[PDB]
């Protein structure tokens, strides 16, 4: 403690800190502090994600615009061939060899 | 923004222009007018001022104590002991499946998932492995012989079969003292007990010969249950044993109601008596401390349930010609396999 | 540190031990990383932030930085005189009081941390338990080789369950049916007036993504909260066993010792439990818990 | 103030080439058992109650008065992966790839795969240094079998070695040139050394005394000694050495066999620094760099970060359960909302049903792999069933797309087929 | 490399040695660069002209002298991908 | 370094060519156009800080006009942002004749060329950068100009990288080779008489005294052959003692 | 580009450097300490920033390069991207 | 640092300098004991490959 | 040829999958459930890349009167002319292809091998008939996955941090926009490996993201990083002149007892700073001017 | 930065490095495996810093050793290995040289 304040600038003496007013009030207004606690320091919010914006810490290896698009299209087209082939609006679990 | 990216691309073009053109030049490196050293005023990104940088954050959301609650809720929940990871049973003690090439050979669950093709499956169209075909006489060669292939599968085959996990006397399978299993006593008593269910033991001493369709459709009316669900839940409750559904264990309440009194009839006040009620939807036989059906078992392994299970074969698991299934049976004997 | 450590420990056992599914330590560490830069971005701003203490009757003011580092020290010239020990005692309390200031702080930061590192563990765990496949067994059940025998005392537990028998309901649903009641809302009477009262235009500032600007820091868009099906998702385990079976077998190694221990502590956090609510005894009077195996 | 260069130091050995290592040795390198917890302490599980200690007094932990939760800092889990590595690493893993065989290992990296009966049994498929022979010099003392017989038994030195680090000398006494080498080249490999070649030399004058000749192997700039000594610590790899055998070669015995015998004698006497360091239990200057993980991490836990949660154990106990668990009829509609209709299709532990769901094209690819399973005589039958209907119409068993048939070679009417099938679809 | 070495150790000698390069120093590597006819040398170095210190300060300019030099470099010597005026047919080449 | 109003104001910390004796500056202004720092002669005292290098305390002192001030000199400058350290000889003009106090407490500093060309602050000067405003005029300087209007004139055409013959500035490195990652590290073996002296590669099998060697471990390749043949790179095993062997690579 | 369609009979060996020794039956100098005795001056790698007005290191660790590629056949068929 | 009371940053705490970058690959400059024929390493042209 | 095979794809067909095919690999793909066989996860990228790996596989060399894409003077005229062509950053881009695919090769060459290298481009060895009887014969005495050089460089010891995963910098666009901010052991967090090893990823990773971002690296992070092992290196040298990196082979052998440390370790729990980065900045070693020249001596400017 | 230390390939003359007056051919030394030698002025155009100095204060070993003894007494072919030399012809014969 003696050092830190010696670094801290050795104890300055200023005369009446504590000492109270006839009023009851104090000289030489205080120190006052300005701390709390920080409401935008989530550090989630800072490292997000790179492409998209889901901030948090999971790692998602995502796929590239494109290379999902016509996949999961043909996805589509494939399973509304091969499940519902007749057209009829009905899935037909049961389609051909050639469906 | 508009002066970070422009900083950034001012700070690319004089780093080498001629990749921001169409036809890109020969890139050789020149001089710098700065000094061998200009990487010292030119090297990084740009950086921003700093009073934006960390006060620029907008506030974010007090996820509150609400949210708090329910979150230590899920982990204090998931924490609880899953069944089987203490003792893991042949299948996960078998699964292995590695991607190097002298693994396949010896097929390593050969014998036990021959053992699972045998008994819940039709000889109909199946599989069966052969320690014929299999390296060492099927089996692990035993330790001197081999120069370290049956070492290091008898290794791989420990280290993916060991159990983990805090077990009914408080320990880790290894640790130092706490044995379990001592003499097998664990199999012994799991013998000595079965998986036995009173409700779908009743269930079969009631119907005994019926197709399971038969059945199905006699207790769904026209329109009282779905023959599809219905046959689901039954399956999937009667073989695989599961706690048995709602809806097929209210068929079942009405159903079996007769053999349910001739379970119902000698209680004194305070033992157990078969009540198939679904207060909750919970089908956890420690919820109901197996009321909900005869078990003894919180939850079975479906495969040792199946397996003890087709072993009680009055079931018709040969489709063959009777007498000639029973004569064969006879001849061959008791050895049959 | 060692509570995301033991958290993140034990939610590896768990997404290995309920899930055939190993987690990447590349991700393992990523968590605590965000942690520990989440008590960075704590404290650098909790070092622009003073707190003041004083000693007796405010006569040692005390200013501080709320880590702990003593910045100024105003003094009455009546403890001039005191001693050298005594001045010392004296700005010691004085130090130590505005400590306890600064760390009441902190403490009610670390619960933010806490909470903002929860609500990025959920879709995680919601991930292993929110799903068809997530269930466990009572935890006196003497787990036998085919099954789980039962439990003799306590009877008739409550079995609970997370999950709707119904069809899926997932956050996704009600995050989009949220924005839906959002913009109904904001066409409502009394929606699009609240929007342009006061109440409406700080809901949309410090809760509209989609209008941060081109160059803002935060989420530039709306953000579905995350889904990691567990029993779903061959995790990790797929890429070991392709590419090596030793690395294989020493990360599912690595997770069951660690769920083995996150096991071996809530043990013995039970075991103080009882021997505090007069359940146990100090010393081993019940063998046959552990000699009848 | 030291004017030995460093640049300037060792002397050459022609093409002889000698190890060295950049920082430390090559044994020493990896962290496997240590790192990923495969050691009989992680196993037997005594004492993993202690990283829990904490809990001894609930509202104490809770509290968080003492960040010391650690048995070993501020952290359970601090620098497992520096710190801990202050320890002289007298005993380390060393190779530990079971990735393939020890066989393979020995046969892909070293000569002595090829030689087979050379290696004696311990060490058979271990080395993975190519060992270079070089015979010190055969002999031949005559042996009686008898007083009538006497054979002229060759008398073998030589001595094994690899300038890597390795190198063994055997002496045999065998009836023929090759079968004497042979014998003293397995008494070699029998008679294996090796050396902490992490301080290139020994750092303290070793002065033993092998059988009868008195050796002293002291640090030099370079290695100075004989031409077969020079030679013998090049084949250990010693780039600062010097060994000084009978004080000078009129000092008698001198004799290839004393040479080779005293040298290797002395190399084994000598004591590792590391080993030195640890047997004085002091902490070697060398491995200090490991602490400083540590001695970071314990100035940067200032405030903040050794700031503990309030109220958070982390310890979040056992309270209830929980079963998601769904009927199978019912998880068989559970995702079709979020996911692909029909999510679960094929999962066994997932579905307890393991067929359900499934279109009969898959199921019809579950039986292409399955193959034909023998036919007992009942089984047996005059009736053609749709198995061979369909081989001769050679067609397939993967045409009939539109027949609810899956599984040809079931003896069953086809409603009978579509009945044993219709639970599911 | 000769006149590069030369160019940084006039930067750097403390004796004879210029603190600010002079547009004598930066023409006459220039002209060096023309004569031994490096291209992408030539190049980066006009680029790292038009980015130096003291062509911002305007202190040192790329003179008329200099650009129509440079040019006519990038003019004869050869492109990786394009022709440049500078080359030569051969009436034979319709070989190929 | 931050701007308000575009003129960058930076924190720094002079301190004594030994870093005994420092002064900070909270928001000093950075005026690309002045090319000396003028710090207030009060300092040169504050910052004197004799040590033996520099026996008084300066290198350079000199009185000069701006005579006003004394020139002195060298001076550790260190601005926050900057992780080199920037040394100047800064003017130690007097605040008589420059009294400079601008407002309550405030100083009227300014960082001055001499220092922003040691800075990466240096990268705001050329065109697109937060100084390039600021700039003194001068040819090379056109004040106004859109800042892509230099950069096109200049060479400007597309985006980085966006024509396909430039490669990728990201497949720049499809590899980073960190040892211990990637298949261990290497055997160092030398021939000579230190690793920094003797080259990496023994002598090939081509030598005179290897051949009789080489000659054996082809036909007797089952016994053990004496000679020099090993000390050779090619060796009996398949696996030659070619330089960078990685001896503990799992799969060798 | 600069295309000539020129022939070529004999190419080198492949570089593998492990070309097997044209095999002697005595040796001109059967004296076999003088490959384990021979000194030399030191290498001494770098003199002051290695600077040399040719490139000389990385000029011919290019040049080995470029005839071993062409050897390797650029060394990608091999396996690049198996993985 | 003048009071002694400085976290030490000494160098016994300086662990291995690695070698971050790889440096070139070091191609086998031919000597005089590697000629593919024995002639050319005569005892009468070589006394060694340098 | 390499137009075709190469850089015209396109010309390039894959197989065409079926529809069951195309269901089914969504299927088991984007849900990854119990018990998968192996059948299911062989992706057309990478079908793709072996594809064309088949394709230089199977390029072959002789007159091309014959059904031959090229000869060898056709071939490495075409080298000449490129390796004439390429600048630099062409050849930090060619020589990093040396780098990672065949230099690690050169290692693990065998005289076993040397038939099928010369295969390669379909040369003759003089002795082609010896070899092939003799290398027929040493691959004969091991597996055939044991000596074939295409599958040899298939296992990374600690395969937990893979390469793959560090050539997207981590938390790139934080530590790119005030690495002054942002020291070493921010990040030391983010890789559970040794210390020493981690710095190492770090210094790499700033350049890869500094290459990326096609802006100059700054060549002294190594140096801020190991600044203690760099004035231990430089003191090193002039200690033991010598010239390079001291190796723990010339390390002082004082031995320290148990407890050297306390001093620092009171000193470390005491010392509070002002704020971060008096805590954390890389001038925390430097001390003297020793300190500082002993840093900045390599640093002439 | 490394000083221009002594004794090493470039720096040693002839009759010093190697045993034989060698030709200081600015072209195709082989025996120091150099290729060609461009000699421009010493110090001219490396920078003024880099201007170490000259170490020398250690053992030329390839020259001169301290305590020199035959390696291997026996055969008589040896020195010690200071003393690398090529064998020299019966009577030399001496062609003449256009």
């Amino acid at each position: 403690i003696s050092d830190m304040v010696e670094d801290a600038g050795g104890l300055e003496v200023v005369p009446g800190l504590g000492e109270l007013d006839a009023k009851g009030t104090p000289v030489v207004p205080p120190l006052q502090s300005n701390a709390h606690v920080p409401q935008n320091v989530s550090f989630y919010e800072m490292a997000r994600h790179p492409w998209e914006d889901a901030a948090s810490s999971w790692r998602r290896d995502g796929f590239t615009e494109g290379s999902l698009a016509n996949y999961e299209a043909q996805y589509r087209a494939a399973e509304r061939a091969v499940y519902d082939e007749e057209g009829r609006g009905g899935h037909n679990y049961w389609p051909s060899r050639e469906a | 923004t508009k002066e970070y990216k422009d900083r950034l691309l001012s700070k690319q073009f004089f780093h080498n222009p001629q990749a921001f053109e169409v036809i890109p030049d020969r890139r050789d490196r020149a001089v710098t007018f700065g000094g061998k050293w200009e990487y010292q005023r030119t090297h990084g990104l740009p950086t921003v001022d700093r009073n934006e940088l960390e006060n620029g954050w907008s506030e974010v959301e007090a996820v509150t104590d609400a949210e708090m609650h329910v979150i230590e809720q899920a982990l204090r929940d998931i924490s609880g002991r899953r069944p089987g990871n203490f003792i893991k049973s042949p299948t996960k003690k078998n699964t292995l499946q590695l991607n190097e090439s002298w693994w396949e050979p010896l097929e390593f669950g050969w014998e036990q998932h021959n053992k699972e093709q045998k008994a819940l499956v039709d000889p109909t169209e199946q599989r069966l492995i052969d320690s014929a075909s299999l390296p060492f006489g099927g089996k692990i060669p035993p330790f001197g012989t081999t120069i370290g292939i049956g070492e290091r599968i008898r290794e791989i085959a420990e280290d993916y079969a060991k159990g983990f996990g805090l077990g009914p006397h408080g320990h880790s399978p290894s640790h130092d003292t706490c044995q379990y299993n001592t003499l097998n006593a664990e199999e012994d008593r799991v013998r000595e007990l079965g998986y036995k269910d009173a409700l779908v033991r009743l269930f079969d001493e009631k119907m005994a010969d019926k197709d399971v369709h038969q059945w199905a459709v006699e207790q769904c009316a026209d329109g009282e249950a779905d023959v599809r669900q219905l046959l689901l839940s039954l399956h999937e409750w009667r073989e695989r044993g599961r706690p048995p559904s709602l809806m097929l264990l209210q068929v079942l309440s009405k159903y079996l109601e007769q053999e349910i009194a001739a379970f119902n009839e000698g209680v004194p006040s305070s033992v157990p008596k078969l009540s198939l009620q679904t207060v909750d939807g919970t089908l956890s036989p420690s919820g109901n401390s197996g009321e909900r059906s005869g078990t003894i078992w919180a939850d079975v392994e479906p495969t040792a349930y199946a397996l003890q299970y087709a072993s009680q074969a009055n079931h018709s698991s040969l489709d063959e010609p009777f007498i000639l299934q029973l004569l064969k049976s006879a001849q061959l004997g008791g050895r049959n396999a | 540190m060692e509570v995301y450590r033991r958290i993140t420990e034990r939610v590896r056992g768990a997404l290995w031990a309920h899930h055939g599914r190993l987690m990447s330590e590349r991700q393992f560490h990523r968590i605590l990383a965000y942690v520990y830069n989440n008590k960075y971005e704590h404290q650098i701003r909790f070092d622009r932030m003073e707190v003041v203490g004083r000693a007796w009757e405010g006569r040692v003011e005390v200013v501080t930085t709320p880590a702990g580092y003593l910045k100024r020290v105003r003094v009455n010239p009546c403890l001039e005189e005191l001693s050298s020990y005594r001045q010392q005692q004296l700005i010691l309390a004085a130090y130590a009081d505005a400590c306890a200031q600064g760390r009441r702080l902190m403490e009610k930061a670390e619960i933010n941390i806490y909470k903002q590192f929860l609500k990025d563990l959920k879709p995680i765990v919601m991930g292993i338990r929110d799903n068809p496949e997530f269930y466990t067994v009572p935890e006196d059940s003497v787990e036998t080789v085919g099954g789980t025998l039962h439990m003799g005392q306590g009877p008739t537990p409550t079995t609970y369950r997370t999950i709707p028998a119904a069809k899926a309901h997932i956050p996704v649903d009600e995050i989009r049916a949220r924005q839906e009641w959002e913009k109904k809302w904001l066409n409502s009477p009394q929606g699009q007036s609240w929007a342009l009262t006061l109440r409406g235009k700080r809901y949309f500032a410090l809760h509209g993504p989609q209008y941060r600007p081109r160059g803002a820091p935060g989420a530039k868009k709306v953000t579905m909260p995350l889904d990691l099906p567990a029993p779903y998702t061959s995790m990790d385990e797929r890429r070991l066993l392709k590419k090596n079976w030793m690395a294989y077998l020493d990360n599912k190694h690595v997770a069951e010792v660690m769920w083995t221990r996150a096991k071996i502590a809530d043990r013995e956090k039970l075991q103080r439990r009882l021997q505090e609510t007069g359940q146990a005894w100090h010393r081993p009077i019940n063998k046959e818990a552990v000699s009848r195996w | 103030k030291n004017l030995n260069s460093w640049y300037a130091k060792g002397t050459m050995r022609g093409g002889v080439p000698r190890i060295y290592y950049a920082w430390m040795r090559p044994g020493s390198f990896t962290r496997r058992r240590f790192e990923k917890m495969r050691n009989p302490f992680v196993d037997l599980e005594t004492g993993t109650s202690l990283y829990f200690r904490d809990t001894r007094d609930s509202a104490e932990a809770v509290a968080h008065a003492a960040d010391s939760k650690g048995l070993k800092g501020m952290d359970n889990a601090i620098d497992l992966y520096n710190e801990y590595r202050i320890v002289p690493d007298l005993y380390p893993e060393g190779f530990q790839w079971k990735h393939k065989l020890n066989t393979e290992y020995n046969q892909w990296r070293s000569n002595t795969w090829l030689t087979p009966d050379l290696i004696p049994q311990e060490h058979r498929g271990r080395f993975l240094c190519n060992f270079q022979l070089n015979i010190v010099a055969y002999d031949m003392r005559v042996v009686k079998f008898s007083p009538k017989d006497h054979r002229q038994w060759i008398y073998c030195v030589l001595y094994v070695g690899s300038g890597k680090g390795i190198a063994g000398w055997g002496r045999a006494v065998a009836p023929s040139t090759q079968e004497a080498k042979k014998e003293a080249i397995r008494e070699a490999f029998s008679n294996i050394i090796a050396v902490d070649l992490e301080q290139e030399g020994p750092m303290y004058p070793v002065r033993v005394n092998a059988d009868g000749v008195r050796v002293l192997l002291y640090p030099a700039k370079r290695i100075v000694a004989n031409f077969r000594v020079a030679d013998i610590l090049c084949a250990f790899g010693f780039q600062h050495a010097g060994c000084r055998i009978n004080l000078k070669a009129t000092n008698n015995p001198k004799s290839p066999t004393h040479t080779v015998e005293g040298v290797f004698e002395a190399v084994k006497a000598l004591r590792s620094v590391s080993e030195i360091a640890a047997s004085r239990g002091k902490v070697p200057h060398s491995l200090i760099y490991n602490i400083y993980p540590y001695l970071e991490e314990i100035r940067r836990r200032k405030g903040m970060m050794a700031m503990h949660p309030p109220g958070k154990d982390g310890l979040l106990m056992p309270d209830r359960v929980v079963d998601n668990r769904l009927p199978d009829h019912l998880k068989k509609g559970y995702y079709d909302d979020v996911y692909w209709k029909d999510f679960f299709a094929g999962s066994r532990e997932h579905l307890n049903e393991p067929k359900m769901g499934l279109r009969g094209d898959e199921m019809r690819q579950r039986l292409e792999s399955a193959q034909s399973r023998p036919i007992s005589s009942s089984t047996g039958s005059g009736r053609r069933t749709l198995e061979d209907v369909l081989k001769r119409l050679g067609k397939t068993t993967k045409d009939l797309g539109s027949i609810p048939i899956v599984n040809p070679r079931l003896d069953i009417k086809l409603p009978t087929h579509i009945k044993r099938n219709y639970s599911l679809h | 490399r000769r006149a590069e070495a030369l160019w940084y150790r006039a930067t750097e000698d403390p004796y004879f040695g210029t603190p600010q390069h002079t547009q004598r120093q930066a023409e006459a590597l220039l002209r060096v660069y023309v004569q031994t006819k490096q291209r992408g040398k030539a190049i980066d170095f006009m680029n790292a002209l038009r980015g130096s210190k003291e062509f911002l300060l305007g202190s040192i300019c790329i003179t008329p002298e200099m650009q129509e030099s440079y040019d006519r470099l990038l003019d004869t010597t050869p492109h990786p991908h394009l022709l440049t005026n500078g080359f030569t047919l051969e009436s034979n080449a319709a070989k190929y | 370094f931050r701007m308000k109003g575009g003129e960058m104001f930076v924190e720094y910390k002079i301190m004594s060519r030994d870093h005994r004796r420092s002064i900070r500056v909270e928001d000093a202004i950075v005026d690309p156009s002045v090319a000396r720092t003028v710090v207030p002669l009060s300092w040169l005292e504050q910052l004197r800080s004799p040590s033996l290098r520099l026996h008084t305390g300066y290198h350079m002192e000199e009185a000069v006009y701006v005579p006003n001030a004394i020139l002195a000199g060298p001076v550790v400058l260190s601005i926050t942002g900057q992780s080199v350290p920037v040394v100047l000889n800064p003017y130690f003009v007097p605040d008589d004749t420059w009294g400079i106090r601008r407002n309550r407490d405030e100083w009227d500093l300014r960082l001055g060329m001499d220092a922003i060309e040691q800075c990466t602050l240096f990268s705001e000067l050329r065109p697109g950068g937060l100084l390039y405003n600021k700039l003194p005029s001068s040819q090379n300087v056109t004040r106004h100009e859109p800042v892509r209007a230099t950069l096109q004139r200049y060479g400007m055409k597309c985006g980085l990288a966006e024509s396909p013959l430039v490669p990728r500035p990201w497949t720049r490195m499809r590899y980073m080779f960190i040892d211990e990652l990637q298949r261990g590290p290497k055997l160092t073996e030398f021939v000579g008489h230190n690793p920094r002296n003797g080259t990496q590669w023994r002598f090939s099998q081509h030598s005179k005294y290897f051949r009789i060697g080489v000659w054996r471990e082809t036909i007797r390749r089952n016994d053990m052959n004496e000679g020099l043949h090993g000390h050779s790179s090619w060796q009996k095993s398949p696996q030659q003692a070619v330089p960078e062997v990685r001896l503990m690579a799992p799969y060798p | 580009m600069k295309y000539a369609d020129l022939e070529l009979t004999t190419r080198g060996e492949f570089p593998h450097g492990m070309k097997e020794p044209g095999f002697v039956k005595k040796l001109d100098q059967n004296i076999p300490w003088y490959f384990s005795t021979y000194r030399s001056m030191y290498h001494w790698p770098i003199t002051g920033d290695n600077w040399s007005d040719l490139n000389e290191a990385e000029k011919h660790h290019d040049l080995h390069m470029f005839y071993t590629l062409a050897w390797w056949k650029l060394g990608e068929g091999i396996f690049d991207a198996n993985d | 640092y003048a009071r002694g009371q400085h976290p030490s940053y000494d160098m016994v705490y300086a662990g291995p300098m690695p070698e971050i970058f790889p440096n070139r690959y070091d191609f086998r400059k031919p000597t005089r004991w590697d000629f593919h024929d024995i002639e050319k390493q005569g005892k009468y042209k070589t006394s060694g490959p340098y | 040829w390499y137009l075709q095979n190469i850089l015209s794809v396109e010309l390039l067909k894959l197989p065409s999958r079926t529809n069951a095919e195309k269901v089914a690999i969504y299927r088991n793909q984007k849900h990854s459930l119990s018990s998968k066989k192996k059948g299911e996860a062989a992706q057309d990228d990478e079908i793709l890349a072996n594809i064309i790996k088949e394709r230089w596989r199977t390029l072959e060399f002789g007159d091309r009167d014959a059904g031959y894409p090229c000869t060898f003077s056709d071939y490495i005229q075409f080298l000449n002319e490129w390796f004439k062509s390429l600048d630099e950053e062409g050849m930090q881009r060619l020589r990093e292809h040396f780098d990672r695919r065949i230099r690690p090769l050169l290692a693990v060459m065998s005289p076993v091998d040397i038939l099928w290298l010369e295969a390669l481009t379909q040369n003759s060895p003089h002795n082609k008939e010896q070899l092939q009887r003799r290398i027929a014969f040493q691959t004969s005495l091991g597996t055939p996955e044991f000596f074939d050089m295409s599958k040899r460089l298939r296992y990374e010891i600690n395969e937990d941090y893979k390469v793959r995963d560090e050539l997207g910098p981590e938390l790139f666009a934080l530590w790119s926009k005030a690495p002054e901010r942002w020291p070493p052991e921010r990040l030391s967090k983010m890789y559970g490996l040794d210390f020493t090893l981690v710095r190492k990823i770090l210094v790499w990773h700033h350049f890869k993201a500094c290459y990326d971002a096609c802006v100059e690296p700054d060549w002294t992070l190594p140096k801020r990083l190991f600044a203690l092992e760099w004035i231990r290196d430089v003191r090193a040298r002039k200690h033991g002149l010598f010239y390079g990196k001291m190796r723990f082979a010339e390390q002082k052998i004082t031995f320290y007892s148990d407890r050297f440390l306390f001093r620092d370790l009171v000193n470390r729990r005491e010392a509070s700073y002002a704020n971060v980065w008096e805590m954390d900045d890389p001038y925390r070693f430097l001390q003297t001017e020793q300190d500082y020249e002993d840093y900045w001596g390599d640093n002439y400017d | 930065w490394a000083p221009n230390m002594e004794w090493g390939i470039e720096n040693t003359p002839s009759q010093e490095q190697y045993q034989e007056h060698v030709p200081d051919t600015p072209d195709a030394d082989f025996r120091k495996q150099r290729r060609i030698q461009s000699r421009p002025v010493k110090w001219f155009y490396e920078s003024h810093y880099t201007r170490t100095g000259n170490f020398a204060g250690f053992q030329p070993l390839r020259f001169m050793q301290r305590r020199t003894e035959r390696e291997v007494r026996w055969p008589d072919v040896i020195n010690a290995a200071v003393q690398i030399q090529k064998r020299k012809p019966d009577a030399y014969i001496f062609k003449a040289i256009p």
